[PDB]
């Protein structure tokens, strides 16, 4: 636009496809990472099924669709599907041709060596990309919220990572992955609702477990006081009206599923809570570097959204944390789009060229490219 | 965003502070630069600069958040202070500063390799709003620091009498022969039948697009005598 | 300042690097002589980590540091790092150009003469300095006193040396050197805090250590009666809550380390006790002689600032020393700065005009120009 010349924005999860176009601050086009088939076999004339329904034309209509999701917190079920994802997003939304302007992805941190460079492969060989770069989810959001010291727990649907990154990253380990998110508590509902005359069956509606969820599920402060007011039929059952026509007079349901947050043994696991990790990580570094971590915490992730996730978190760090000093915890009111805030950033910076990786750079050190110049 | 003016300097010494023109108290031993301050170098001298500011003097830029809100009203001093939406500047309207000044800058340059220009330059007097007083020190300086006299010499090539070809042709016409209206065409070959005839080395003289070029001073005061001792 | 031109004083240590401006009294900006990495990679982008941490700077930020000190008691392990002390000396506290003020050092008594004319190298060669004179430790704080008649035992963090000083030095040896002071006991804390589920265990957090040792750990004035009164629970243990959080009761522990002073068996050194080495070097010098030192005994050095440190030595000198005269020790209730406040002496004298080196001195006799005019 007679400014610069080839230049994006991108990043997904296990809930959004968040992406833009050159320069951006917020995104511009996010849509729901599905895709499926037909179990309905499509009126195979009124087209020959195929494109298994991903976009917001899939979204739309979910009956027909069997929503198979690719990629579950780490783990591909499946390649060949991606191929048909990003075909999607650069051509039909974001409108521009991968074959010009540059990448910045995400990383799920820890991810299997095999899959940096199966990815490459879909993009160097296929897709044509001259400049890249898959940058590590929870660094990104540090310099977006104005942080330079402070403990990151960036996480969503996707996976749990707590990330001490308030003077450095790679080095000691002090980081921990939990595959205990998003739709971990798409899947548990539609168990414990069966007690209710109530089951979302399949996967398709198991989608829109989440979308109620996000509008009036909360946490409870105490789950011993709110037992005996259960009594008090008043702030537990609200009348929700289901799109298509039938009232789930949700109340005690709220406050029992997110109870296994902070309680990984519901599901067994021998995890422990967010809170406990988080020490694990605390107490491998130095014995003089606590004070100022607690003074400043980065609570991040649309998972931070529910009512009762921060000062929840108040009540049980005290008690197994260093009582001396003033504790704060800082989640961004919007702390969901955190690590897009942060993509813009290293998205504008010149720096970042002694990051990503150059056509030829692949040819003259192999597949091995990636794993030999980032970390 | 957490990072000061302060923290800004130390990147970039660690990038550069080799390239050329740059330096700073910690590598020039030189005391005149204080300890929050750096050097830079520009024409021909020396500049400090202080960090006061640059932060929220810098980017100042505004997103389209805010603008919505009260583009929305109705009324027209409300909306009026944001006209008919983009008065021929737009393209893209949400981007951190940093490239929005580039515009500006940018902007500036494609309009400049596509047009003939025309050069004029100006010279402050004095301090006093006088037409008739000169301040030495800030006189000699404001000619020094423009590169007027390197653009002198340089441009031509670089040395001391200098007289154009287009000018030196039709001025010294009634001098040598076969320098007439029958002339050859080339303005070499003609100035060798012009100096040969009269004995003067063909190596002093040289020619180039419209300049003489004959090294050394005392040459111009030999030239213009040898033009009076033998014709009035 | 429209005085005079080319002056300063300085002063370094194992503990601070004590320095100020031109004709002062006291220091103006001492600093701790520290400097390290980082073993958590410093977010490597948010800066090129370099500097490896030294200054207040470093001082603050512990954690991030691997503290590892360059000059312990004489040996310096290493003399790169000590490039980046003195950049940091002169041009950011200071604020001086050392290629115009001369400059006034301490010598560790008897140290490597390789050392010298390497320290000559730093200076001359490369921050070229037109004048400058490295005075003896001791004999600085004797003419501070006020005292022209006594022996000295100047010693902090560094190295231990009785300087019998009161009417000539370098003559015969009557001086000690013992490589057991400050960082000795802040080493030795962390072994038999052990025993109380407590454990100091980097060098970061080692040098705190030190910082609460000065604030009231103490010497026991005879351990066999202070070992029954370990039962009555109110003069030992005492609430110290950790900056961070977490209280040590130091009761014990306050006067069992300081007795290592007096008895080096304690990690095998057969070096006798501060007492006994000073009849080493009493014993040395004539017969009448002795009645005058016992008078007055200088006992300077940040170490000489626990409580039950001169009334100590009043118990264990008379024993083996002549019981005939009176004999009084003067500890200046200061006694740290005493080669300070000493220096700022030397600093505007003009006889010391016949001591330093001038620029050209230099070359006119080789690198051997210091060990040839200076002893
Ligand atoms: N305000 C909100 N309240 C509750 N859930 C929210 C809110 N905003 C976003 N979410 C949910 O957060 C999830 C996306 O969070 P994100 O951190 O981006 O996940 P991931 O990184 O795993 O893709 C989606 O399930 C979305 O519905
Ligand atoms: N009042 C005090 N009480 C206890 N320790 C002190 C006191 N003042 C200073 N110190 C300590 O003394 C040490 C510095 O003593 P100093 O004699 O200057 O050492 P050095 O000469 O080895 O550098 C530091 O460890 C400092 O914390
Ligand atoms: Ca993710
Ligand atoms: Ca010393």
């Amino acid at each position: 636009d007679e400014d610069e010349t080839t230049a994006l924005v991108c990043d997904n999860g296990s809930g959004l496809v968040k992406a833009g176009f050159a320069g951006d601050d917020a995104p511009r086009a996010v849509f729901p990472s599905i895709v499926g088939r037909p179990r309905h076999q499509g009126v195979m004339v009124g087209m020959g099924q195929k494109d298994s329904y991903v976009g917001d034309e899939a979204q739309s209509k979910r009956g027909i669709l069997t929503l198979k999701y690719p990629i579950e917190h780490g783990i591909i079920t499946n390649w060949d599907d991606m191929e048909k994802i990003w075909h999607h997003t650069f051509y039909n939304e974001l409108r521009v041709a991968p074959e010009e302007h540059p990448t910045l992805l995400t990383e799920a941190p820890l991810n299997p060596k095999a899959n940096r460079e199966k990815m490459t492969q879909i993009m160097f060989e296929t897709f044509n990309v001259p400049a890249m770069y898959v940058a590590i989810q929870a660094v990104l959001s540090l310099y977006a919220s104005g942080r330079t010291t402070g403990i990151v727990l960036d996480s969503g649907d996707g996976v749990t990572h707590n990330v001490p990154i308030y003077e450095g990253y790679a080095l000691p380990h002090a980081i921990m992955r939990l595959d205990l998110a998003g739709r971990d508590l798409t899947d548990y509902l539609m168990k414990i609702l069966t007690e209710r005359g109530y089951s979302f069956v399949t996967t398709a509606e198991r989608e829109i477990v989440r979308d109620i969820k996000e509008k009036l599920c909360y946490v409870a402060l105490d789950f011993e006081n709110e037992m005996a007011t259960a009594a008090s039929s008043s702030s537990l059952e609200k009348s929700y009206e289901l799109p298509d026509g039938q009232v789930i007079t949700i109340g005690n349901e709220r406050f029992r599923c997110p109870e296994t947050l902070f309680q990984p043994s519901f599901i067994g696991m021998e995890s422990a809570g967010i809170h406990e990790t988080t020490y694990n990580s605390i107490m491998k570094c130095d014995i003089d570097i606590r004070k100022d971590l607690y003074a400043n915490n980065v609570m991040s992730g649309g998972t931070t959204m529910y009512p009762g996730i921060a000062d929840r978190m108040q009540k049980e760090i005290t008690a197994l944390a260093p009582s001396t000093m003033k504790i704060k915890i800082i989640a961004p009111p919007e702390r969901k789009y955190s690590v897009w805030i942060g993509g813009s950033i290293l998205a504008s910076l010149s720096t970042f060229q002694q990051m990503w990786i150059t056509k030829q750079e692949y040819d003259e050190a192999g597949p091995s490219i990636v794993h030999r110049k980032c970390f | 965003a957490k990072s000061t003016d302060q923290t800004f300097l130390d990147s970039i010494c660690k990038q550069f502070e080799k390239n050329p023109h740059l330096q700073s108290y910690v590598v020039s031993k030189d005391r005149s630069i204080g300890d929050t301050c750096f050097r830079l170098k520009h024409y021909a001298g020396d500049v400090t600069y202080d960090v006061r500011g640059f932060l929220d003097k810098n980017k100042d830029t505004l997103f389209g958040d805010l603008i919505s809100s009260m583009q929305s009203s109705s009324d027209p001093l409300v909306q009026g202070l944001f006209p008919p939406t983009r008065p021929e500047d737009s393209k893209k309207r949400p981007e951190t500063a940093g490239s929005q000044f580039r515009n500006a800058m940018n902007a500036l340059i494609t309009t400049l390799l596509a047009c003939s220009p025309h050069y004029v330059r100006c010279i402050k007097s004095n301090d006093n709003k006088q037409a008739g007083v000169i301040d030495e020190d800030r006189v000699r300086h404001q000619v020094r620091y423009l590169g007027l006299l390197e653009n002198v010499r340089v441009r031509r090539a670089g040395f001391a009498g200098r007289i154009e070809y287009t000018r030196f042709y039709n001025r010294y016409k009634m001098l040598c022969k076969k320098t007439w209206p029958s002339f050859n065409g080339t303005a070499k070959q003609a100035t060798e039948l012009i100096l040969q005839q009269h004995n003067i080395d063909k190596e002093e003289i040289r020619m180039g697009k419209t300049k003489v070029f004959i090294r050394n001073p005392t040459t111009l005061f030999y030239f213009e005598e040898k033009r009076e001792l033998e014709m009035p």
